[PDB]
């Protein structure tokens, strides 16, 4: 059906910059809406970034000066470069896109220290 | 109604028949759902305390909403009364009686009389008063007849989004109650009460998301 | 009708072809319904005894009521001769002459006469009286044609209670309107014609229970 | 037609969209039925001779009734003709002419000379004349096109006696366009066409029977 | 049109929705049968030639109508010129030009020079000379366009006769010839195509039968 | 099913204070109606008090004055509060509720 | 659109219900047959640039005949700019700006602008300009959307030629509208596509013939 | 509304029954088609706030956008408070008050401050901000209520091309609420989206090309 995969995910250390990157089957303007969450070993799942078709993009509070989403319609993927990384990082990033219901990455996995 | 004529004066006309076959069938079409009390307000406008007895009269059904709408104005009625009770004294020629709560309702006052107090100056205003009162009444009506309540409004599996959020607030709307509840409301029950395919996009978009965003979202299921 | 004008002289307008259609449609949907006469009352706002006429001779079908309603207009027609004669004598020049029951009923009077009574100082308003008249007989006419006595209004088992009361209201209406006469018969039969359970609802709610209480109650 | 303007002055205005499709139509839908007599005289108030002309010569169909019509409009004309034969002269500056029988139909006068007989002080209504000529010959024709004998019209076994009175006085109001007796008939031959179970009852009443009283008796 | 206004002036008033709809429907629903023409003459009371034009102009279908019609209203054009020829010469300040044919119908004249002209004192009326050459257009396409000669209009078996006579007449309408012609066809073609039935009814009445003593007799062959 | 127990009655010197408590089960939210009657030996059953949701309560005349009623839903009970008895007031009270059909407690003995 | 009122001053009044709901209907129901401009020049009578712009805007299909129309008004507004260009300058107290194609058009001038346009003595007048455009625009989608090329109707073997001469015309009517340059066209290519034994009638009738003529000779 | 009347002065006029069901039904028959915003604004000619909040509470469905608008209106009232802020004291006798934000939605206004500051001199124009902050918020939903993409609408093998344009630009309208660039899209996407047959034809007419060249290219 639908198929996404995060990638460009790693460990860096404090102070350095990101920027993962989420490939959809299809094309990226099909979706309704697509985001970012992510998870910590043992920490429930906290949201990250959001973008909606047709709205500006909306980021979590803890990230709002520090991350940005954005969509590359040519490439079909959705970016979210992190950037000015803290130890809070620390986590499985995994996007989603909503058609008819939602689909979810596998994740990658970014650890900051 | 009492209509503003060609020159400055107040003059008296007729209820129109276009307005009253229009009252009349909005009742057989919508019955009491809510959206027909501000219909009622725009027909209703500048009427004698006459024009809106006759307006409700020429309903033929719903006999037990116009009698239990007739207590509520008896009610209001009996207030007025209270509050503004009636001086009590021989009238001095070519001055005007003072109207009691049966008087605004149009049941023991004349044409002639409803004219008189609307265009004194100071008007003394029965006719917005006596509507007032029917307003009042018919919000209760409204209530009364609103056929489900929003803990039974759950999205229906192929029920596209846009109308289980457009029956969620029409129930809201009859239901009333007040902006705070409306907000409270839909901060909960919206969500839980969407469907499966729908709520696991909801969940998805995260806090803070306004309706327009949600309803953008959900617009795949279908 | 008379209507006024910009100088607020009361002057005559024909009657428009939009309240007559609507009178005769009225007639066609609603027959003689109670709802019926407040909409003759409105439709004939302003209407000369000519116009009351024309309306009521518009209608064609319900001949036999027409016909009843044309006894009680003649039967009031003559209480007003007889407590308002006509005084004999020679008309003055440029006084207007007194109307009769006949007069009223616009059968022998022309539109000149009716429009002098009616915008005379004081007004003689020979259209409302006769509107007053055939109000009367109308009204006679639903009560004839109300088709249930009251009393043969009993709720089904399953009816739900809000569809009795409309089914209740709807035939005490017809039997020559609503009056407050009609609310000491309402407290009563309403509940001894209700179905079993909701009278014991009914019942245990106790005196002086408001329709909506009531209906509350039995939901 | 002619109607009074804001100012008290008197003023011609054009026949409305509105009556003239309102005309056709209850012709179309209730052809000679007699209630359509007070529904031209209403639809053609202040109506000139030429307006009435408008609205019989827009009928499409009935050319039947229409030729018959004529002959009643041309057997009025002579008549008013030779009791207001035309005084003959020369016409002074500024007077009117005397209307003929053929200007009261509106087929030898201008819409300015029938305005200008309708709005002279003294007035010379050839609106109101015509119309009379026109409604004379209407009756005929819903006499004409009553379908069937009063003698004929008798209360069915099934036939609620409302019913039956109903047709009952909509067949005497098609003979002689009502405007008659309408009693000899009726203390008659309204019970001995009623039914078989029926008239026994209407027998028993005794002298004197109110519309309403028998109806009630019999339901 | 020209209306009279609330002052005694003679002032334009824009074609009405109302009146444009109508005529569009009765060439619809009626196309060219003969009652059409009185109609169109009760609609365009007061008309300007351009709103004759607009009436005319909007309907349609019936082209081979419309422009037999223009044929005809410009043959009426040419005669005009010819009896009411234009005076040549320089125009006076504030004097109004001579209408030509084609000025009449609405082809060269502006509206504001077809105002003028109604609204002179003597008022040169463009607008019903122009209605004038109309109606003579529409009345030679009524004829055309009659489907049935009254030679070929017989009673039916099982016809009614006021249905027959109702056929009868109508035709004539659209064959419109005379009042002679009407009386000498009547007393000749309306008893030969009767039916036998009715025929017998007739020839039994004797000479001198009116049309309603007629139709009276031979109500019950149905 | 809705079954309805009224306790809290007894003898009691004049002046004095009570409260009547009828317990129901279920939640009381989901009556339609409920109310307080009474009937002592040899006096006609007598209505007391009233309340109709989502409608103030009503009371006889009778105790207008001196009873009060009021509804916990907290403790899923009807309470019927009573100063100033007199020894008229004596009466057996019963509890009404209606859902369906009308259900009844079977009383509690006030005496004074 | 602007109307007088009773002292005669040209004042604004709003567009009605009635023409709005007339425009949109006959769109839906005639789409862009040539019948159509006609009606829109009609229904626009006394129209501000606003209300032209109301009516076309409340169109909901044919978006791209609109679109069409549309470069049309964009086209003939940098003519009238290059022909009538805008003087410069500061605006004298009571002065009223010089419109530019743009404001003609309404999209960059306000409803008060319009009307002082449209009103000034002597008036400018921006509504009957935009309306000239807008007809001009019409014009061309009524040939975009014409079905058939004129040369395409023959007429049928068994086709009655009135019936061809309806379809003949309305072709005509189309491309472009009724004019001069038709009747060339007409007198030639009518016959040449009639069917055989028609055009031999035709041909004999001679030079010149009317269409009265032809159409009798041929039934 | 407040309009003109006979005399120069302004005065309130009831909101007409025609205008509401014209409002009513269009949004029952049309929904949020992008024509639907004109409509609004042409039927809201000389709208008093509360007569714009009438028209908006008298529909019944769409509670979803209803409730939507409301918080665009709110976001507008802010804007206004703080661009505009009320200055606060003891009003002066016949000084009108200042306009809030709540008061030009209609919410903490009477009808006679409203026709006040309509009126006034210089006008304080209520009714006319309201109606642009409802305009902005129907956008909105118009634009969300569109179904399709633009990017997915693409010409059907068998459909012509005149009904693919038709489909775009009513997608495009829908989109932003047309207001936009309206020009890179279409030298793109309406050629790339265009069917097989038709794309070599639109790619070989070069650069350069106007709507009505293309569709009879393709015709």
């Amino acid at each position: 059906d639908v198929q996404l995969q995060e990638s460009g995910g790693g460990l860096v250390q404090a102070g350095g910059s990101l920027r993962l990157s989420c490939a959809a089957s299809g094309s990226i303007s099909r979706f309704n809406a697509m985001g970012w969450w992510r998870q910590a070993p043992g920490k429930e799942r906290e949201f990250v970034a959001r973008i909606v078709k047709g709205f500006d993009p909306v980021l979590a509070d803890s990230v709002k000066g520090r991350f940005t989403i954005s969509i590359d319609s040519a490439e079909n993927t959705l970016a979210l470069q992190m950037n000015r990384l803290k130890p809070e990082d620390t986590a499985v990033y995994y996007c989603f896109a909503a058609l008819d219901t939602a689909y979810w990455g596998q994740g990658t996995q970014v650890t900051v220290s | 109604p009492i209509v503003q004529n060609l020159q400055g004066q107040m003059v008296h006309q007729c209820i129109s028949p276009r307005t009253l076959n229009a009252w009349v069938k909005v009742v057989e079409e919508k019955a009491f759902s809510p959206e027909v009390i501000p219909m009622f307000s725009a027909l209703s406008c500048g009427a004698t305390p006459q024009d809106l007895n006759t307006m409700l009269n020429t309903v033929g059904g719903h006999q037990a909403a116009m009698q239990m709408l007739k207590e509520t104005i008896n009610e209001e009625a009996a207030e007025w009364d209270r509050l503004h009770p009636v001086h009590a004294g021989p009238i001095a020629p070519g001055q005007m009686r003072e109207p009691r709560g049966s008087d605004i309702a149009g049941t023991t006052s004349t044409l002639q009389e409803q004219i008189g107090w609307m265009t004194h100056n100071p008007p003394i205003p029965v006719g917005e008063i006596y509507k007032r009162w029917i307003i009042l009444g018919l919000n209760k009506i409204v209530r009364m007849y609103s056929p489900t309540s929003i803990l039974d409004i759950r999205q229906g599996p192929k029920e596209p989004f846009r109308d289980y959020v457009d029956r969620f607030y029409k129930t809201l709307r009859a239901e009333q109650a007040s902006q705070e509840v409306k907000n409270a409301a839909t901060e909960t029950l919206l969500v839980q009460n969407a469907n499966p395919d729908c709520k696991t996009i909801l969940k998805a978009l995260g806090p803070g998301a306004t309706l327009e965003e949600m309803m953008t979202a959900c617009q795949g299921v279908g």
